[PDB]
């Protein structure tokens, strides 16, 4: 809703096509303009200099005519393929754009919008397309205190995917970019090395599921 | 300026930023004109009024120097049947300054002057007297059936 | 030769207002004679000089941006590069968040020009 | 450019005789504006990723990196960093365009002017410094969403964990690690130091840019085919109906070379612009996160990049992770 609340209030958010376009316009208009200009002959209007001269002098005013015109439509043809290859440029881009932002999602950062990428809407526009793209963001941040490893029995653990986090009394393992607590669980960790060699380790407990149903059985 | 940047754009209204309008440059306040400060004026009179010119064969070389001319004393002579500059307009002359004046001076018949104009061909232009195809200056010529 | 340059002309969008400023390039603008502004893009004249700072609006050059704002004129002034912001560095700290937003977002490409023959 | 002045500048009977060709010198000027405006807009592209400039924490308990060499120096008057200064020496400027009060005038004196950048090298320094201190205090994070303060050391250990080696083996060998790393940086600093060659995709830029204005100025030298090369002899010479003749062709000649010129510029802008969005796609992918495409952030597996700025470019320093002494083994 808010896009088109933003499409419905400002004029400028599509100024990268109207640049286009207007350009290939006023290019246009400068190309007729240059036939009012007389490049230097008598008169700029071809049925004039041909009612008012003969041969002989109507040619050297026409060929004076016909080199200003070819010459204008030399600059306008250069600028036409200068024009021509920077549109073939953003439309590999858009391309590209299009085959992985859309029907797919894209590792790439800030590629297919500012965030984490969700998805992609292809729109089409007067000579142009336009992406909604989706993207997650992150919100409210909290601090926590963080350990590279923990050492339970003498043995170093990580993080099978995430982070140790702290609130200050206790320790649980967070994904990266969502807060969701879990309780240190040898499922959630592995082990490899003592703990003499990672620098910063934090002693806490590591939970075994297996332990409390061995316990229950015993007991039972 | 304002107006003036909507004479440029063309159009009443303009929008919001910078336009780059017909530049600025400061005039000159006055003019300045140096010269040598020679004097004396040079003597045309016995270049272009002798007694007797030399022939084609041996055509009589005057260096000119060292001297204060005035092109427009000629230039407003009726004298002149023939006056043809073709590396300088022969009104300016009063505002060029030069390094040197070499007069060739000479007689011939009335038919070979449209010979004597630089980069033309004949008898007299092949083997006697030959302007530079590059040439510049001016070419005098005067009827002299009664002298 | 004498001094010369180009010349530029700042203003917002006439539907607003009538004021416009001078923006003489690449001039030591002694030479040109209360608004007057000595750039390092030349000499700027009708606009008063602040020592605030903003995002760019209109841009002058050499760090040096126009904006029209209240009373209301033309305001020259070093752009802000952004809001400062102190990272809370520390060898055993974090941050997690613990909510998101999903945001839409527009990108806009052309993808052809008219054909013309 | 101003078209006029370059042309034949100072000429009343030249603006005469010129406005018989019509609107090109505004064309001409147009285009050139076009050019100048796209140039700040790769520079606003590239350098201006992120709208908060973070600043580096005064402890640099960074576990054992030193980022010394590439963070800001508040010593120097610009807070321009060691290499970047390193980068400004190697590459020799001409005519920044800041007050004219030599070839650089002789080339402004026809008309010929330059524009100053808007960013000047000191926002651009504080950009790259910004965005610096986000890479080694958030790691990926600013980029995608506000800063999100973490550790250096677990951040190499997602670095790790993306290139498909476990995070272990980081805080196993940590000490070396650095080692590696401080150590490596320090090759930089000598090779700048020592080779001059490095910088040449820069200067090949610059060198071009003064090359074809040199060439643009000693056509004014060419005559065309009239009889004098020079606007005012021509002028003192003869009076208007040949006058005309010669200024026509003079006019046509410094025309012509302002065409071939304006196109060059064209074309070479044109090629800035797809150099400078491939480094803004290097700068957003590179260092603002990290990268699953080969060699396209250095030759091997990518762990991070640093920005750097440097006279009209940009310098990334890839670190990278290379598999270094293999051993054979028996797979089933
Ligand atoms: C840190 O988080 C733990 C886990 O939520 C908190 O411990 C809980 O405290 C409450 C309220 O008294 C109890 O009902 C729970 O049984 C506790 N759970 C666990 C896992 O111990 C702890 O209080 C938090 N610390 C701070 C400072 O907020
Ligand atoms: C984590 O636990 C270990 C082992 O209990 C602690 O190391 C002991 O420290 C004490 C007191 O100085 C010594 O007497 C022992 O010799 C140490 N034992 C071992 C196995 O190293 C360590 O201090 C604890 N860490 C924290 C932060 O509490
Ligand atoms: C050479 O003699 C000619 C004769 O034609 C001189 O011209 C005359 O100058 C007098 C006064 O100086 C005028 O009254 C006449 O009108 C002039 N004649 C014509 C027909 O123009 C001429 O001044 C002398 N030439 C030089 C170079 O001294
Ligand atoms: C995450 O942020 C959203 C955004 O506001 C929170 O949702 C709001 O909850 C409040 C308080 O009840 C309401 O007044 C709003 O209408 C909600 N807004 C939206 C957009 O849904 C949400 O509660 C937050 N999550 C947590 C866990 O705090
Ligand atoms: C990071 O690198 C800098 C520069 O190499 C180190 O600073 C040097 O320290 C030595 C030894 O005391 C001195 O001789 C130098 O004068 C210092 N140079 C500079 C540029 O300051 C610094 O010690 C290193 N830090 C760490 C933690 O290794
Ligand atoms: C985290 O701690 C820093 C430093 O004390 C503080 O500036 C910041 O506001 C804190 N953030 C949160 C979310 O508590
Ligand atoms: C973190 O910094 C504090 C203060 O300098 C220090 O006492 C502590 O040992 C550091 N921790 C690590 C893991 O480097
Ligand atoms: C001029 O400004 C008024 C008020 O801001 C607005 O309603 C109107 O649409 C504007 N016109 C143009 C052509 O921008
Ligand atoms: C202009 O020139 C004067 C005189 O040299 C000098 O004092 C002043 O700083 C100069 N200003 C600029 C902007 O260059
Ligand atoms: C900006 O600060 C300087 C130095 O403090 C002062 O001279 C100048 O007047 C100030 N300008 C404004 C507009 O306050
Ligand atoms: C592996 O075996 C091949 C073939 O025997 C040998 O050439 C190579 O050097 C061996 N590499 C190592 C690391 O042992």
């Amino acid at each position: 809703g808010k896009i088109q609340d933003s499409l419905s209030s400002t004029a400028s958010a599509l100024g990268k096509l109207q640049n286009v376009v207007n350009q290939n316009a006023q290019a246009l208009n400068t190309l007729v303009k240059q036939l009012s200009s007389n490049f230097g002959a008598i008169s700029s209007v071809l049925n004039d200099i041909l009612s008012r001269l003969d041969k002989v002098e109507a040619e050297v005013q026409i060929d004076r005519l016909i080199t200003g015109r070819l010459q204008s439509l030399q600059t306008y043809v250069t600028q036409q393929l200068i024009r021509a290859a920077e549109i073939r440029a953003s439309a590999n881009l858009a391309a590209t754009k299009m085959s992985e932002c859309v029907l797919g999602q894209s590792k790439r950062v800030d590629f297919c919008g500012k965030g984490y990428h969700l998805m992609s809407f292809p729109q089409s526009a007067p000579h142009g397309v336009v992406f909604l793209h989706v993207t997650y963001v992150p919100a409210q941040e909290k601090n926590f205190t963080t350990a590279p490893a923990i050492c339970h029995d003498g043995k170093a653990h990580f993080p099978r995917e995430g982070v140790f986090v702290s609130n200050g009394t206790h320790w649980f393992v967070t994904q990266r970019n969502f807060y969701e607590p879990q309780i240190i669980t040898t499922d959630n960790t592995f082990v490899s090395g003592n703990c003499d060699v990672v620098i910063g380790i934090v002693n806490n407990t590591v939970y075994d599921p297996l332990q409390p149903e061995l316990d229950s059985f015993k007991e039972e | 300026p304002l107006s003036e940047t909507k004479c440029t754009l063309k159009s009443f209204t303009v929008e919001k930023g910078i336009y780059q309008t017909s530049n600025f440059r400061v005039q000159p306040t006055e003019s300045i004109v140096r010269f040598p400060n020679i004097t004396n004026l040079c003597p045309f009179g016995e270049v272009f009024n002798a007694t007797r010119f030399a022939s084609v064969y041996a055509w009589n070389r005057k260096r000119i120097s060292n001297c204060v001319a005035d092109y427009s004393v000629l230039y407003n002579s009726a004298s002149f049947s023939t006056f043809k500059c073709y590396g300088v307009s022969p009104t300016k002359l009063n505002d060029l300054c030069f390094t040197n004046v070499y007069a060739d001076s000479f007689v011939i018949r009335g038919d070979e002057v449209r010979q004597i104009a630089p980069g033309q061909t004949g008898k007299i232009a092949d083997y006697n007297y030959k302007l530079p195809d590059d040439f510049t200056g001016c070419v005098i010529a005067w009827n002299s059936n009664n002298l | 030769p004498c001094s010369f340059g180009g010349v530029s002309v700042i203003t917002p969008g006439t539907n607003t207002s009538n004021q416009v400023a001078v923006l003489y390039q690449g001039v030591n603008c002694t030479e040109v004679p209360s608004n007057v502004f000595q750039t390092r893009a030349g000499c700027l004249i009708g606009a008063e000089h602040v020592n605030n700072s903003y995002e760019c609006d209109i841009p002058i050059g050499a760090g040096i941006c126009a904006s029209y704002q209240t009373s209301q004129s033309i305001i020259a002034y070093t752009m802000s590069l952004g809001a400062e912001n102190s990272v809370a560095y520390s060898n055993n700290s974090i941050a997690i968040p613990t909510n998101f937003t999903i945001s839409v977002t527009t990108e806009i490409l052309p993808v052809s020009m008219t054909k013309t023959s | 450019v101003d078209c006029t002045m370059y042309i034949c500048g100072d000429s009343t009977e030249c603006s005469n005789l010129l406005l018989q060709y019509g609107s090109f010198c505004t064309q001409l000027n147009r285009a050139l504006t076009g050019i100048a405006v796209e140039q700040d807009k790769n520079t606003q592209e590239v350098f201006a990723q992120v709208k908060q400039i973070y600043k580096t924490p005064p402890i640099k308990d960074f576990g054992g990196f030193n980022f010394s060499q590439i963070l800001p120096d508040p010593s120097k008057p610009s807070k321009r960093s060691f290499i970047e200064d390193l980068l400004f020496n190697k590459v020799t400027l001409a005519d920044a365009g800041f007050i004219k009060q030599d070839l650089i005038c002789a080339q402004k004196f026809n008309g010929l002017t330059v524009l100053p950048p808007l960013l000047t090298d000191e926002m651009i320094a504080q950009y790259t410094s910004a965005l610096l201190a986000g890479t080694i205090t958030s790691g990926w994070t600013f980029g995608a969403g506000a800063a999100l303060q973490i550790p250096f050391a677990m951040q190499m250990a997602y670095r790790f964990n993306g290139i498909g080696v476990t995070q272990n083996v980081l805080y196993e060998n940590q000490k070396l690690i650095a080692n590696q790393f401080n150590s490596a940086i320090g090759k930089i600093q000598d090779s700048l130091s020592s080779t001059a060659s490095a910088l040449g995709k820069l200067q090949n830029v610059v060198n071009q840019n003064a090359q074809a204005l040199n060439t643009l100025v000693k056509q004014l030298s060419s005559n065309f085919g009239a009889i004098s090369s020079v606007l005012n002899d021509i002028l003192s010479r003869l009076d208007k109906v040949e006058a005309e003749v010669q200024i026509d062709r003079l006019i046509t000649g410094r025309l012509q070379s302002l065409q071939t010129y304006v196109t060059q510029q064209l074309i070479r802008a044109a090629e800035i612009r797809a150099s400078a969005n491939l480094a803004a796609t290097k700068m957003s992918e590179c260092v603002l996160g990290q990268s699953k495409r080969v060699d396209f952030c250095g030759k091997g597996y990518h762990l991070m990049s640093f920005p750097q700025s440097a006279p009209h470019g940009v310098v990334f320093l890839h670190v990278t992770y290379v598999p270094a002494q293999e051993k054979n083994f028996t797979t089933a």
